[PDB]
């Protein structure tokens, strides 16, 4: 019965559809609502919806040589959790 | 160390107290079977192609050479409410099994043992475990061992003394810049090459990248008995 | 590793674009409820079982441009720049080997291979570049002739084994990786375990399409047929035989896909343990990562799975 989201500027097409109701954006974060096809949605910033490319992590490439090598110097001690049923 | 862990049990305290959704695989099983006994229960007000849901009301207005009909068309719709729970409840056991086999197997190896095994009591190096009670299910509190701060050196396979080539027992070689030490891979302790710390084989023609330094004999000060 | 999402609509697939036997279907409950809650929640399953997998690193690590490992030439696995698909030459063999309107809907996968290879290509920079120190903490670079060094005496193998003998397992390493290009390019036969999981996903489907010409105890297959030839006080009734002969059918196809969905599942937790024991470090279980000693492990990617190239001694 809804016709209201019809009135345009707000399409953004993808491979599962075309996303009415959210603007395209050119960043890359950690998405939480997954859509499909590599395209995720977030509340961010005035507040609207935005729609993206998923990021995999951020950037790091080590060094590396033939004669060089990293001896570690202090420590953390570490206690996380794990729940199972 | 015993700073460091006496504040990391101290985080769990605030982060189980602020957090609402740290629970979620056990209200997961929770709220499945509520809504499994929810739908059991409301198809018994449908009617499946009969005049009315309710047996008491098909039992008075006909004759059981009528009402033969419409009970048969309840009792068929019914039955297939009750062989679908069953089977529905006959998978989630099957899975819930899996999830009791494999905290058996932690509650033997991460908390009564050590393991070696890579990212299974922990992320990083397992030192110990503690089992804690949860309602239909356990809690974990894994202690590792995570290395903080590094730095670079210069490294070497060998060294050539007297022409022996002379191979780490334990470790890998390090240098500062001018001499040459040994330490351990995890942790940096530099120590004096001496004859209990290398391995003597071979000459120093086959090995690929060996550098030129001296072995320090500790029989050099028994000699001025 | 996964399979293949799909969702099956109640409306369609019973009433053939009818308001007389949408009418009929609200009388038998929330039949559909549950049918749309299960299918549900084995899609979303099926993209939980690529993250426990590839996911294991998050931090992307890059190979260096200059190429320097004592002799071992890693071509066959490092992905290629010049493709626009960034894959490997193992990749393109195995990418190349495994091969409507009734409310059938195909749910694309939210991770793309793009991005998958993206997660390979990751943790083939840290086994070679810092080998089992970018899994338990921060990466450390070792060099790959002192990283044999220490894989060797795991075995319980000395330092003088590898050192001197340099040339003879950098010149057996690369007629190895080499054979299974010769293999791969030849026999079809080795990815019959994935294969198997597309030929169960697609006889599942054909049968449920073929189940609509069936006519149940009734006078025929087309709704339309009978509602333009029946008064609706008997049309009732041969409707009503369509619709019990077509909610067996769907209930079928439900139960079958829930326990294919707990094989693939097992199958998932297995790849997703020796990602992390053969692949972040070395295992001392016997017949785990391979047949013989374990030294090292390298992951591919799949259609629908995993490729592992275990390497032993």
């Amino acid at each position: 019965t809804w016709r209201v989201y019809s009135t345009g500027s707000n399409v953004f097409q993808t491979r599962a559809g075309c996303l009415i109701g959210a603007e395209h954006v050119n960043n890359s974060y950690e998405c939480d609502i997954p859509i499909g096809a590599g395209i995720c949605a977030s509340y961010q910033t005035s507040q609207s919806i935005i729609a993206y490319t998923m990021s995999l992590g951020a950037e790091n490439s080590v060094a590396y040589s033939n004669n060089s090598i990293a001896i570690p110097t202090n420590f953390t001690i570490s206690v996380t959790t794990e729940i199972l049923p | 160390i015993a700073n460091q862990f006496n504040s990391a049990i101290g985080k769990i305290q605030d982060s189980l107290s602020s957090t609402a959704s740290a629970l979620g695989k056990l209200q997961n099983v929770v709220n499945q079977n509520a809504q499994a006994l929810n739908t059991l229960v409301k198809q018994l007000s449908s009617n499946f192609g009969a005049i009315s849901s309710v047996l008491n009301d098909i039992l008075s207005r006909l004759d059981p050479p009528e009402a033969e009909v419409q009970i048969d068309r309840l009792i068929t719709g019914r039955l297939q409410s009750l062989q679908t729970y069953v089977t529905q409840q006959l998978i989630r056991a099957a899975e819930i099994r899996a999830s009791a086999n494999l905290a058996a197997t932690k509650m033997s190896e991460c908390v009564l043992g050590q393991s070696k095994r890579v990212d299974f009591c922990g992320k990083g190096y397992h030192l110990m475990s503690f089992p804690q009670s949860a309602p239909h299910g356990v809690v974990f509190l894994h202690v590792t061992y995570v290395p903080a701060q590094e730095k670079n050196f210069t490294t070497a396979p060998a060294i050539c003394h007297d022409g022996k080539a002379h191979f780490p027992r334990e470790g890998v070689f390090v240098s500062n810049g001018t001499h040459w030490f040994v330490t351990q891979r995890n942790f940096y302790e530099p120590q004096i090459i001496t004859t209990d710390n290398t391995f003597v084989s071979g000459n120093c023609d086959v090995v690929i990248g060996i550098v030129n330094n001296t072995v320090y004999d500790p029989l050099q000060p028994e000699l001025d008995s | 590793v996964s399979m293949t999402k799909t969702s099956v609509d109640c409306t369609m697939y019973i009433c053939g674009d009818s308001t007389e036997c949408s009418n009929l279907l609200l009388q038998y409950g929330s039949f559909c409820t549950q049918l749309n809650r299960a299918l549900t929640g084995i899609a979303v399953e099926q993209d939980k079982n690529t993250q426990e997998v590839f996911a294991q690193v998050k931090q992307i690590y890059k190979t260096p441009p200059i190429k320097d490992f004592g002799g071992f030439n890693f071509s066959q696995i490092l992905p290629d720049p010049s493709k626009p698909s960034k894959r490997s030459f193992i990749e393109d063999l195995l990418f190349n080997k495994v091969t409507k309107f009734n409310g059938l809907t195909v749910l694309p996968p939210l991770l793309t291979d793009e991005m998958i290879a993206q997660y390979t290509s990751a943790l083939l920079a840290g086994t070679i570049t810092s080998g089992w120190t970018f899994g338990a903490g921060a990466a450390l670079q070792i060099p790959f002739a002192m990283q044999m060094a220490y894989r060797f005496n795991g075995i319980g193998v000395t330092q003088n084994v590898l050192y001197e003998n340099q040339k003879l397992i950098a010149n057996q390493f690369n007629s190895a990786i080499g054979k299974i290009q010769d293999s791969l390019s030849s026999t079809a036969s080795a990815l019959g375990k994935l294969q198997n999981v597309v030929n169960q996903n697609a006889q599942a489907l054909n049968t449920l399409v073929k189940q609509l010409s069936s006519n149940f105890g009734a006078i025929s297959s087309v709704l339309n047929d009978i509602l333009s030839r029946l008064d609706p006080p008997e049309a009732e009734v041969q409707i009503d035989r369509l619709i019990t002969g077509r909610l067996q059918s769907l209930q079928t196809y439900v139960t079958q896909q829930l326990i294919r969905a707990a094989e693939i599942r097992a199958s998932a937790n297995l790849a997703a343990t020796k990602m992390s024991e053969c692949v972040l470090g070395q295992s001392k279980r016997v017949d785990f990562c391979g047949k013989g000693y374990h030294l090292m492990s390298f992951p591919q990617s799949a259609p629908h799975g995993v490729v592992f190239l275990h390497v032993t001694y």
